[PDB]
């Protein structure tokens, strides 16, 4: 079962992946109740396509953030920089 | 009771070999297939030959 | 499974013949042939019999079927004519020859026993009519056709021994589809929609593996491929290869798609199946049919032809003028070319076409259109236009485009907002 | 459908050592096996411990 434990070994550091994300964050992770296993049918595929989102979304939106966050510093700066030469 | 897992060792032993049936089925129905496109192939080839002939 | 343990006690419940020669139910010559047959025991023995009293044979399993009401003797008759057939299936033309004699089709001897009360019976009959039908030379027919049809249909609406007596159902209906004549009359029966029907209530995966067999079938023949579109097979037939974990199960849908991809008669037809199975996300599930490991490799070798199939199924969606074709047909409906990473990197520049008019088009979809799926569409287009060709963004700002995809990041759709989201800020990354 | 069932078996090698344990029994169980793990069927010192 080479596949099957390799692709719980990847989900496992994605989880910790998030995990991480979150903790730096500081989202409160809500810990409720306790669970059964997955079923047998293949419906791990669609919690590894949930792993695959959620890190997708992290990696662009956290990218975004950044690079948005920047440029609005820059452009507050050329707004000043361009009130203050106006003297001229 | 050992009978009774005896009974399951009959049942397995049984459902591979009607398996081996079923995929001897399969193997059956490929090559009747194939066997009657080649039958047709075959006879067209010189079928073909015999009506230009004539 | 239940027939051949209802078998196995009939073989043992043999009967006394001269009783129902007493009782006058069956004539001297019949009672004086079955009581030798059940003594003839080396084939040569049974070979001499059967091809010296042949009338009298098929006479003797027809009356001593179908004049008796007593289900014990008529089950034993059908298991030793289910048996002689199982011997050797040469001998249906015993009862044809029989039938010829007679100047009939062999089809009414055996219909009617289809009618019987006992479930054994009747799949006993279905089982002799099946190697019967599917052996001979004489084709089983309209009316009677219809009847055994109709018969395997009703079994089928039922869905355990009631579940097992459906296995034999199935297996009457593959030995039956051992014809292309019977396969095609079968496509022309709505029984193919039953079996999508009884798929889609998730049966055991006995009958999966059994009722996918009968689909392969009919998927070698490029006519009916042409056919039996209707059915929406690709669709079912995924959710089972995705869903169901069995390698028979498995083995067998890939064996029908291959057989759809390589029998089609059309590219066009081929292509409708690809696109149907990559929508379904039948290449994703082939990927990791490739990395499973097999004792078959026809597995292997189907997966890699499907794979390669759907690959150029992918280069041909990749088209640009496909892409086009449907901007124009305003088709944005998550065709694969939109998600083609390898279309997007190596051809976006191409949408500036004829003073931009791919993009004139994106805007005004973005401008134009209620659904939420060519919004969020159109949406992704301009994110990966702005991604792979970042000149684009000018154009986009240009156009106007940037204040649409920031109204659709407001949009009541999840799908839409999330797209637009990604597009306004692809636009608003850098200078 | 199939029960999975099993048969006992008999050619067998010495099997692993096993004892039940609770609060008032566990940490006795634990400074016994700490030394050593008993043979099969063996006395077991945690009790009188």
């Amino acid at each position: 079962f080479v596949n099957e434990v390799r692709r719980c070994e990847e989900m496992d550091r994605k989880l910790r992946f998030v995990e991480k994300e979150i903790r730096k964050a500081n989202i409160p992770i809500m810990d409720t109740g306790e669970n059964p296993e997955v079923p047998f049918p293949r419906d791990m595929i669609d919690l590894e396509a949930n792993f695959e989102k959620i890190e997708n979304e992290l990696k662009e939106i956290n990218t975004n953030q950044e690079a948005l966050k920047r440029n609005f510093l820059e452009l507050t700066e050329l707004k000043f920089i361009l009130r203050k030469t106006q003297q001229f | 009771s050992d009978a009774d897992v005896q009974k399951q060792i009959k049942h397995m032993m049984a459902f591979i070999e009607q398996e081996a049936n079923e995929k001897a089925e399969e193997i059956d129905a490929k090559a009747e297939e194939e066997f009657n496109i080649e039958k047709g192939r075959l006879v067209q080839t010189q079928r073909l030959k015999i009506m230009e002939y004539y | 499974n239940i027939i051949a343990a209802k078998a196995a006690e009939v073989r043992a419940n043999k009967v006394n013949w001269q009783s129902y020669l007493q009782g006058q139910m069956i004539s001297a010559e019949d009672c004086e042939f079955i009581q030798r047959f059940e003594m003839k025991r080396c084939s040569e023995e049974k070979q001499e019999m059967l091809q010296t009293e042949g009338s009298q044979c098929a006479k003797t399993f027809i009356n001593l079927m179908t004049h008796i009401s007593k289900e014990q003797t008529v089950q034993y008759i059908l298991t030793m004519v289910d048996d002689m057939l199982q011997e050797n299936h040469q001998r249906v033309s015993i009862f044809f020859d029989y039938a010829k004699r007679s100047k009939s089709t062999a089809w009414p001897y055996f219909l009617p026993m289809l009618n019987r009360q006992d479930p054994f019976t009747v799949h006993m009959a279905a089982r002799i009519i099946a190697k019967l039908a599917a052996w001979g030379k004489e084709l089983m027919e309209g009316s009677d056709l219809n009847y055994y049809f109709n018969w395997i249909k009703t079994q089928l609406s039922s869905q355990s021994d009631s579940s097992q007596y459906v296995q034999c159902v199935a297996g009457c209906l593959q030995l039956m589809l051992r014809v292309n004549e019977y396969r095609f009359a079968w496509v022309e029966a709505d029984g193919v929609n039953c079996i999508m029907g009884v798929l889609s209530n998730k049966c055991g995966f006995q009958l999966q593996y059994q009722m996918i067999f009968s689909i392969w079938l009919l998927a070698f023949s490029p006519q009916m491929c042409e056919h039996l579109r209707r059915y929406n097979i690709i669709p079912v037939l995924s959710d089972i290869l995705q869903e169901s974990v069995k390698e028979k199960v498995t083995r067998i849908i890939l064996a029908a798609f291959r057989n759809f991809l390589e029998k089609s008669t059309e590219r066009e037809t081929r292509q409708e199946y690809a696109l149907a199975m990559i929508q379904c996300k039948v290449l994703k599930q082939l990927e990791n049919l490739e990395q499973q490991k097999y004792d078959d490799e026809d597995i292997s070798e189907d997966i890699k032809f499907l794979l390669e199939k759907l690959g150029e199924s992918v280069q041909d969606l990749s088209s640009f003028d496909e892409y086009s074709s449907e901007l124009k047909s305003g088709r944005l409906e998550w065709s694969p070319v939109h998600k083609s990473e390898k279309f997007w990197r190596e051809n976006a520049v191409r949408l500036n076409e004829k003073n931009y008019e791919l993009l004139k088009i994106l805007t005004k979809l973005l401008e134009v259109s209620d659904d939420p799926q060519v919004l969020a569409v159109a949406a992704h287009d301009v994110g990966e236009y702005v991604r792979h060709y970042p000149r684009g963004k000018r154009v986009i700002e240009q156009l106007g485009g940037k204040q649409l995809v920031m109204n659709h990041m407001h949009h009541e759709d999840q799908q839409v907002r999330y797209n637009a989201l990604l597009a306004v800020q692809k636009l608003m990354v850098h200078n | 459908t199939v029960p999975s069932i099993l048969n006992r078996m008999q050619t067998n090698q010495t099997p692993p050592t096993y004892n039940k344990t609770n609060k008032f029994t566990h940490g006795f169980q634990n400074i016994v096996d700490a030394y050593g793990i008993g043979t099969y069927r063996e006395i077991n010192p945690a009790p009188y411990t």
